[PDB]
């Protein structure tokens, strides 16, 4: 459908206007993730510049190649093979605060670059942190999925970052978002030291309950793991979570924090976790709940509209 | 409680207005609906922060004594301003307007527009753009993302911080807008002679994304737009480049290898031809050849809705107390604090 | 000539099909070099590419923008208003085995990076080698001018990396060409630490001198600042500029040598140097004579041909 | 010790000496040198072909073909060098006549007159007659390996890639440094390739030397047939379904319709003569293209066209068996059998 120089094999992912598979390229029987993307319903532009420019970084999926037939495009890339970060270490063996410091400093030195280069996420569920073989090692996990990320720029398209003009509301936008991208790892935090997700209990919750605990920013950090946790991670996480983005720690500031500098000095000790299938369905359900919006409103016709009536007379 | 927060941004504008709910932003400000407790009713108020820059400043003072002054059916009215008691203590402004349900933008990314639809919603971007024009005033920035639109089919033009007064022979530079795909060619190539047609190209490409679910000339750089501008209607004839002041345009334009005209209804093969024959007249490179907004309204397309006698007009050219571009910004946040004075609690007239 | 919004000022640059002028975005009112390159002569294609996927680096050239008018392409970059690297180090008033073993440890990273990405450069002369600003921070140094630039692909255009693939010539050109910088880097090397040219004393110098000691593999390491020159940085340079590719090092291995491992140590002692527009001079006959090719004869009349003599009457 | 260039050893020492850089190719080095015996320069092209049976198989077939082949148009092979014993064999040399310059490079470098475009395509077809009367499809022409001396003679080279023609039966993953003038059927995998795809390779490069540009470039294929199509026009329904598979068959009916684009508007100051023959050369339909023998008679050839003194093979070419599932170590005893007529003391 786009090369005879690849066999494709079996869908590994669905995504909006589009779907990923595993394929062979056969000069080299080499093994690669390709994005199917309609171009009809989905300018994939920003997504592949974005690829193009920073998918050099160890921990961002590489961009290998494009196709594009005119309708679709098809994006080549490293193929995940180590599946979702939390179906690895929710399952592993052995897994503490040591391990799960590891992960976000890892995950989050990657962020850091990213926002420093001018460019927001927007859609960093735990879901699209990938393991790029079975080793578990964090520097084999890939940022993936920029369907939605944004690269800042000036009027006139000149690359821009944050720290060397844009109008006032497009700034406020972006630290909005890189605050969205760090409550992301929040979240994942979270999860990974509680065992289960902070604001739902679980995939049966409702939208309306998941958004009031969120809005509220209250969450657990008693019982279970807690007990035992140590008291520098506790004090990350509730920054992380803030409910104002004005209190809520940068990429830096995660970096700098104790919790991830002195990652020799934390606890090696098991943690618990409720069950896996149970913890993506309660992590789905959160951002199912974060990003839906009531449908709008069908058009009327346009004899509903007064200043119509008085044209037909 | 608190000052409710919307995005990390904060919204004071207790206590008569409460329960608030994000509904959009552009690249200067950002939108809430709220609950009116005294009106009983749910508004849109927009949080802006100009103070720090002259030309954000421009913006929120433009807006505000233009829209307070204009009265028409389709052009959002301000109803409300919420600022600080002092001028010291003044960072934010609210402005307080009829909540409109969406706009056009955000309607062609859900879904596609009847036939019937378009011609309505044009017949009333016209009817507002008329009343704008005979105020002696340029919008400058009319795109889909500011024509508001209620499901009963009500249109009004908003977002008001570009507009200036006509005058030929005397606002774009270098100004952050969050999209250009709207403007004027004579914009692109620098002429500078600007007229009441930079607003009627406008409408066109806005009629043009109606027909198609599409911008018809978007591009990165302005060197993308004008290419795509030239590969639809085609290398302009020599009587139109000799009607261009300045010389480097010109002998760009003159540089640049022939293009034919695309027939409109190649480019659009299911379009009304009356949709298309209006189109081709708004879409006009020549600006002095560019069909005017009551020309547009008694076009066979709007037929249905052409109404002269319900097309109302201004009283009188609208101006400012004076020129604004060169007054510093400490003396437009004078002139915004005194135009907002009026909506202050206790005010007296 | 491309936007209105940046006023364009002086030429700054001439290359092949090509030319740099500085010049300043309006709005922002900050500095930056564009370069015009025109398409009908030179597709710009690969050094874009490279410059997209690349320029992240903080030691290669950022792509900010391209603006493509149909006939011209405008790249612009970051202005390298800190000038050559050798304009700038003879120049000073102090320089020393120390500050040249920081520059070579940073362009050697880079050069490392480039060639584990599968681009060689191809044409990194020392005046491709520029300050971004005053500082004389070897942080500050960039790679420029990736005109010559390769990346490496397979059969179909899949971005390769050197770790069979692709066909065997095309490999050992990769190769080749990856000798070609280092020989590059150990110029600048011998450069720095000679205070002149290895294989020339001047512009005054024959292309048949340059290349016969090029081509001999000789070069002097006594007499000058050899002297008190460090016996480990004299072991580097030769085996940079060893006459077989085969025994000269790769990039990694340059940046491993106890010279540029030991580089906090290493002597902050006055080294001397030649006339900055002399050794300037003798840099650029060495890569003339190098890159020089005689000029193919013009073709003859079809009638020099003996079968088309025959076809005649 | 032997020479080295470029990094890349040239034991072709005592006979061949002062040797220098003359081009590359994906997988063979070129050098020109001094032939102490025939007292001129050669031309001499150093492979290493045995690690894998693909690269064994360009070597076998270009050198039995060359030393098979004898036409003005076609380069000869003059001598070879490998080690005494097979073993030993891990590079092998080509020598061939020295060629000033090659299509590609003189293309880069200054513009054809009307008159040497016109001559230079009829050698390009003389010599492909040749080839193709010998049951031969070479399969990879292009502007690198037309060899040109500048008296004007030309001469075809790199047979590596070459097959006896059998429709009713190796691109696939091997790599090439260009596939820009490769028929259409090969990208679309039609797989009944005949002479066809050869000439549809020729007009590509008559298109080139018209207008100094590649007329169907692109990085994958599927650029490079919407280039086609762009120019070319839709398919026929009486061509589109002249075609096995479906596959590739539904793909173009799921395009998008594109008008032909006349030649002249392309190519407005070629010769008009010469673009109704690039028409013929360039048509999608295999079937409908333009055989070798008819190009040669058409008008624009008409003052070289000569039947009299456009020779052909004697007989079919064959090699010994099909090279297609031989190991790459019978391959290499094949090259080495090819190539013993060569070595010192040699008695046939
Ligand atoms: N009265 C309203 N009712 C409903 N939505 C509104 C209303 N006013 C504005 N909006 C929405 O908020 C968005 C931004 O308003 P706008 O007045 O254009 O902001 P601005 O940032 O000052 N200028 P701009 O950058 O040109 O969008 C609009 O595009 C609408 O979606
Ligand atoms: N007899 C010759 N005289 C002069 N130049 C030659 C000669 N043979 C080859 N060349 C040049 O060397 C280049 C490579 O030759 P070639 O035989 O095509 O190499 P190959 O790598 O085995 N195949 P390819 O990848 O298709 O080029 C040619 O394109 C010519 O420029
Ligand atoms: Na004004
Ligand atoms: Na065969």
């Amino acid at each position: 459908v786009f090369s005879d120089g690849y066999v494709v094999k079996e869908t590994i992912g669905v995504g909006s206007y589009s779907e990923c598979k595993r394929c062979v390229h056969k000069a080299t029987n080499m093994e690669y993730a390709v994005k199917v993307i309609d171009k009809s319903k989905r300018d994939p532009s920003e997504e592949i510049e974005i690829l193009l420019r920073y998918g050099q970084h160890p921990n961002i999926i590489t961009l290998k190649d494009v196709y594009d037939d005119g309708k679709h495009v098809y994006l080549v890339t490293e193929l995940m093979r180590g599946g979702e970060l939390l179906d690895k270490i929710l399952r592993q063996k052995f897994f503490s605060e040591r391990e799960a410091s590891f992960v976000l400093h890892t995950i989050g030195k990657t962020v850091e670059y990213l926002h420093s280069q001018g460019v927001v996420h927007r859609d960093l569920k735990p879901s699209n942190i990938l393991y790029v073989d079975e080793s578990g090692n964090p520097e084999c996990l890939r940022i993936c999925d920029f369907g939605f990320a944004k690269q800042l720029r000036a009027e006139n398209g000149l690359l821009m970052t944050p720290c060397y003009f844009v109008a006032p509301e497009v700034l406020k936008r972006q630290g909005y978002d890189e605050g969205c991208d760090i409550w992301s790892l929040g979240i994942l935090l979270y999860t990974m030291l509680a065992g289960y997700t902070p604001f739902a209990n679980g995939p049966s919750d409702t939208p309306e309950e998941i958004l009031t605990r969120i809005g509220s920013g209250k969450f657990t950090l008693s019982g279970g793991n807690w007990n035992t946790v140590s008291e520098t991670a506790k004090d990350l996480v509730s920054k992380m979570l803030h409910v104002d983005p004005h209190q809520r720690l940068t990429a830096k500031q995660v970096l700098q924090h104790p919790w991830v500098t002195q990652k020799d000095k934390l606890p090696q000790s098991q943690l618990s976790h409720q069950d896996l299938q149970l913890v993506k369905g309660a992590m789905a359900a959160t951002y199912s709940a974060l990003n839906s919006s009531k449908p709008t409103p069908q058009l009327k016709p346009i004899e509903s509209s007064i200043l119509a009536q008085r044209r037909v007379r | 409680a608190g000052p409710e927060m919307v995005r990390g941004q904060v919204f004071d504008v207790g206590p008569r207005y409460t329960n608030l709910s994000y509904i959009g932003e552009g690249a200067y400000g950002m939108v809430c609906s709220a609950y009116d407790n005294v009106n009983k009713v749910r508004v849109a108020i927009k949080k802006i922060s100009p103070f720090e820059h002259q030309t954000y400043c421009q913006r929120t003072l433009r807006e505000i004594k233009i829209l307070l002054r204009f009265r028409h059916e389709n052009i959002i009215g301000i109803n409300d301003i919420i600022r600080a008691p002092t001028i010291e203590q003044m960072k934010d402004v609210y402005i307080v307007q009829d909540l409109m349900e969406t706009d056009l933008y955000k309607l062609l990314k859900t879904q596609h527009l009847s036939n019937d639809h378009i011609c309505y919603f044009l017949y009333q971007i016209l009817r507002g753009l008329k009343y704008i024009h005979s105020a002696n005033v340029l919008h400058r920035d009319l795109k889909p993302s500011n024509l508001l639109l209620n499901t009963t089919c009500d249109l009004k033009i908003c977002d008001f911080g570009l507009a200036r007064v006509a005058d030929p022979d005397h606002g774009f530079l270098t100004e952050y807008v969050a999209t250009r795909w709207y403007r004027a060619p004579e914009i692109m190539l620098n002429s500078k002679g600007y007229t009441k047609s930079i607003d009627i190209w406008s409408v066109g490409c806005i009629l043009a994304e109606m027909l198609s679910n599409r911008p018809i000339f978007p591009g990165k750089h302005y060197l993308d737009q004008l290419n795509h501008i030239l590969g639809i209607l085609g290398s302009p004839s020599q009587e139109d480049l000799n009607c261009i002041i300045n010389l480097k345009a010109r002998n760009y334009l003159l540089s640049l290898p022939h293009k034919n005209k695309v027939p409109w209804n190649r480019l659009f093969p299911n379009a009304d031809s009356k949709a298309l024959d209006l189109l081709d007249k708004m879409l006009t490179f020549n600006p002095h050849k560019r069909i005017e907004v009551e020309q547009a309204l008694a076009h066979p397309y709007l037929e249905q809705y052409y109404d002269p006698s319900d097309e109302p007009i201004a009283e009188a050219p609208f101006k400012f107390d004076m020129e604004l571009d060169d007054l510093p910004k400490e003396k437009l946040k004078e002139l915004i604090f005194e135009e907002t004075a009026r909506f202050q609690p206790g005010y007296r007239s």
